[PDB]
């Protein structure tokens, strides 16, 4: 529905600093929010250039025009958060924006691992095939997943979940592929692709 | 000092009423200057507004009541002043409705106003809670073992298998907490099926294969389920 | 629907007063027809007329000289002014203005039998002029009078901005 315009991601190194945009706010009852992720929101200003409570200085507020910005100068590990800009309309409503995503770098490129696991004896007997991709140790959190029969791609049964930050700092994800025995016995191999920034890792299974 | 309180049933069923409870502590909510009321979020999208209200009246009215116009037609919004509770009733729940419901105090160009007031920001928040909205009644979960290689890199990779069940969660441990070091476990997956669907992974060295193997512990509390299953490669 | 007068202070949120009379005083300059302004300025609380609005003056002729304005039909004028003072010392909620209601049909119903009987007084041909006032006090141009016991000034024009016949 409506909701205000905020780039999806941004990025900047510690130390740098970057400002992010909103448009949409015709008033000056802007609003920017601070979202951990695994956590609530907090604001980190109002009316569009003031700040709230033990709030630090470099976290300003900027309106010009239709556009609000609000600018993190001098970025730190504690800042890689969800930015969201809200603001009054019409009468008394009150809208938010889609929130930019913003990363702090500085955190090795890292590689993941697949499992992929072919269904099992006990399985079949009910009628039942289902095949798991177990990717892991991952870094950014930010994988594709594709699926394949012998060398034609698969479009049927995917059933692939948004990734999770691990106890090693990593990002794990897992897609489920549940299909009938049948297409299971008569296509010998089964690939399953998974793309992380560019470059692909591959595993197979046949019986 | 001021804490915003949410609480209320966690897993509400497909086209019943969620209702929600805040229990203010720190201001009062007869206070003149700000509006109370809540902001949702769906798992892992943006804030929504959702309403807010104050008794704090002027000589028209008896308070002021502001609704999201689409939520509208199923909220109601309310305050219990000497109680210090703020109430949220949803009837006619989907699935489109489960998220993070946060408790929201709002503050902007309330207390002293021109024709009438208008609350812009949420400036004090609440640490949420996640409703789930479903059509579907609970299940046993499948428990198939996954076999791993006979003849990579030394060590090989076994699982367990936990397939269809309702509602979440789930614990598997290897061996009865025999094992900590080289051990993981994988989180859920909503089927098209409105069920749900998990794994978990354990590293063991190929010396060990022969007369001594693996079991690995499941536990559900709803459905009533603690079977362990054998595992065996081929 | 209804119009809304200008006006500046307090201390009475309530008055809901009604209109019984007025106070005329025409300027110089006639060109070809007759201009009116009012100069206080405005009656309330007195005697109506018993059918229709009466009108006399002390010279007709002299245009120096007041003319009086006794109407038959009371007309209600609301006042009111930001109430809530339960905290002290600054007041809360609604600000709006200092500000006299009254209905747009009613008050101009209320002038067109001002003006037929303005017709009479100087021979028919009526081209009934209203514009606003001279001057010489700031209790002349911002109607100053009493309601609720004190005595207060606020702004009209918007009351006296029309041209009959
Ligand atoms: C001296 O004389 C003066 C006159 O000269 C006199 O002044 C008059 O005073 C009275 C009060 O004393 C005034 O009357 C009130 O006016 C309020 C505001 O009115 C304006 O706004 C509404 C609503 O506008 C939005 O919504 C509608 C519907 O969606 C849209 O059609 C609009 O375009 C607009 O939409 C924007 O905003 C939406 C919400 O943010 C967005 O969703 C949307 O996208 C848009 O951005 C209009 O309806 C009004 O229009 C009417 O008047 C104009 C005049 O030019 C006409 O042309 C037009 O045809 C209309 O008739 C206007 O623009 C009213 O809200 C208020 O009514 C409420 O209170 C009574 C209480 O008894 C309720 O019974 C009633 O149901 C209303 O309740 C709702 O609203 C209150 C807040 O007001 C809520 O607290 C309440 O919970 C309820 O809310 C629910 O509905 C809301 C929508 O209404 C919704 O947003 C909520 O989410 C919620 O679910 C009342 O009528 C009067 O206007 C003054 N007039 C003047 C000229 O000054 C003065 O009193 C005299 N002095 C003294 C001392 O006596
Ligand atoms: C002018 O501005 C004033 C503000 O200065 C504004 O006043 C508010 O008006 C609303 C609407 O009526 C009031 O809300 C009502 O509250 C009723 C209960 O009132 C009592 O309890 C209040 C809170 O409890 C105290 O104690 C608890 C203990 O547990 C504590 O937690 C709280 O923090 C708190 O301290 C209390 O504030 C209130 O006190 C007021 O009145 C006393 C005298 O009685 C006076 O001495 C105080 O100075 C103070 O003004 C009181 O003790 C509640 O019942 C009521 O109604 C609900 O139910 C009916 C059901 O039909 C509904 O009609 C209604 O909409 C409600 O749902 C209502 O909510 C609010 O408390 C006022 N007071 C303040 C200070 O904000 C005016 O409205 C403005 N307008 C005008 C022109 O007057």
């Amino acid at each position: 529905q409506s909701a205000l315009t905020q780039p999806p991601s941004a990025s900047g190194s510690p130390g740098q600093s970057i400002t992010i945009s909103c448009t949409g706010t015709s008033n000056n009852f802007v609003s920017w929010y601070q979202q951990h992720a695994g956590k609530a929101p907090k604001l980190v200003i109002y009316d569009v250039n003031k700040r709230p409570s033990g709030v630090p200085d470099r976290f300003s507020g900027s309106k010009s025009g239709n556009t609000a910005s609000l600018t993190v100068s001098g970025l730190q590990t504690d800042d890689e958060a969800v930015y969201y800009c809200g603001s009054l309309v019409g009468n008394w409503d009150v809208i938010f924006g889609g929130g930019t995503k913003l990363t702090v770098l500085g955190q090795p490129k890292a590689a993941p691992s697949v499992t992929l696991f072919p269904p099992s004896s006990e399985e079949l007997q009910a009628n039942k095939a289902t095949l798991v991709c177990l990717i892991s140790d991952f870094y950014p959190g930010a994988v594709t997943v594709a699926w394949k029969a012998d060398s034609s791609p698969v479009k049927a049964g995917v059933e692939t979940t948004t990734p999770s930050k691990q106890s090693n700092n990593k990002y794990a994800a897992s897609s489920y592929l549940s299909l009938t025995p049948e297409q299971w016995k008569s296509h010998r191999s089964y690939s399953c692709q998974v793309t992380h920034e560019g470059s692909t890792v591959e595993k197979t299974v046949a019986p | 000092q001021p804490q915003l309180q949410e609480s209320g049933p966690t897993l509400v069923e497909a086209s019943e009423t969620l209702s929600l409870t805040c229990a203010v502590s720190g201001d009062s909510t007869a206070a003149c200057n700000s509006f109370w009321g809540w902001v949702r979020q769906p798992p892992g999208k943006g804030l929504e507004w959702v309403g807010s209200l104050s008794h704090c009246a002027s000589y028209w009215n008896r308070g002021w009541t502001y609704h999201n116009p689409s939520l509208k037609s199923r909220l109601t919004l309310a305050l219990d002043t000497p109680k210090n509770l703020v109430f949220l009733k949803l009837n006619s729940v989907t699935a489109a409705d489960t998220a993070t419901y946060y408790c929201a105090r709002f503050g902007g160009e309330v207390l002293r106003y021109t024709d009438w007031p208008k609350p812009a920001w949420v400036d004090l928040w609440g640490r949420g809670t996640l409703v789930t909205v479903s059509s579907a009644s609970t299940k046993g979960p499948s428990v198939f073992p996954l076999a791993p290689s006979s003849k990579s890199g030394g060590t090989a990779a076994l699982g367990c298998l936990v397939k269809d069940y309702f509602p979440e969660p789930v614990t598997v441990s290897w061996n009865s907490g025999a094992l900590t070091s080289g051990v993981h476990t994988f989180p859920a997956v909503l089927q098209s099926s409105g069920l749900y669907s998990l794994s978990s992974v354990v590293t063991v060295p190929s010396s060990s294969l022969g007369t001594q193997t693996y079991i690995c512990n499941v536990n559900h509390k709803p459905s009533n389920t603690k079977v362990d299953k054998r595992v065996e490669p081929k | 629907d209804t119009i809304t007068l200008p006006c500046r202070p307090a201390p009475p949120p309530h008055c809901s007063s009604n209109i019984t009379g007025l106070i005329l005083t025409r300027d110089g300059g006639n060109s070809n027809n007759e201009s009116e302004i009012f100069r206080t300025q405005l009656l309330l609380n007195g005697s109506l007329a018993e059918e229709e609005v009466v009108i006399r003056s002390v010279n007709f002729t002299d245009n120096a000289k007041s003319i009086c304005v006794q109407l038959n039909t009371s007309v209600e004028i609301n006042c009111t002014r930001p109430n809530n003072n339960t905290r002290p010392g600054e007041i809360i909620g609604d600000i709006r203005q200092a500000h006299c209601n009254i209905s747009r049909a009613k008050w101009n119903n209320t002038l067109k039998q001002i003006a037929s009987k303005l017709r009479e007084q100087f021979g028919n041909n009526k081209t009934i002029i209203f514009k606003q006032s001279s001057g010489g006090d700031p209790e002349i141009v911002t109607h100053s009078f009493n309601c609720g016991g004190e005595f207060f000034y606020c702004d009209s024009t918007q009351l006296f901005n029309s041209t009959w016949f």
